[PDB]
């Protein structure tokens, strides 16, 4: 396999660091995938009664 | 036998409002650049925070 972890970067790109420099140094290992885990949280909620 | 003559006169005033869109905001803004490079097609995203 050229992409062992299943992510958009190949084994050589991950192992040589030849990728985005904002990617954690964990993901420079061909076995750990480069993978974002994004969530959303609500701070408050405003109601505009249109009478 | 009676005959009546009448003459009225009135004047009304009203004031309505919608409590969901009861005003409009207009913010005068200005962009600043304190870097080493120019930026073309500057597109800022701003918050409008109140209380």
């Amino acid at each position: 396999e050229s992409n062992t972890a299943g992510d958009p970067y190949t084994d050589y790109q991950k192992a040589s660091g030849s990728i985005d420099k904002a990617i954690k140094l964990e993901a420079r290992d061909p076995l750990v995938a480069a993978y974002p885990v994004v969530g959303v949280g609500m701070e408050n909620l405003i109601i505009s009664t249109n009478e | 036998t009676a005959v009546q003559d009448s003459n009225g006169e009135s004047w009304n005033t009203g004031l309505s409002i919608n409590k969901g869109e009861s005003a409009y905001i207009n913010a005068n803004v200005r962009y600043y650049n304190t870097g080493t490079a120019p930026m073309y097609k500057v597109t800022p995203t701003t918050n409008l925070v109140l209380d």
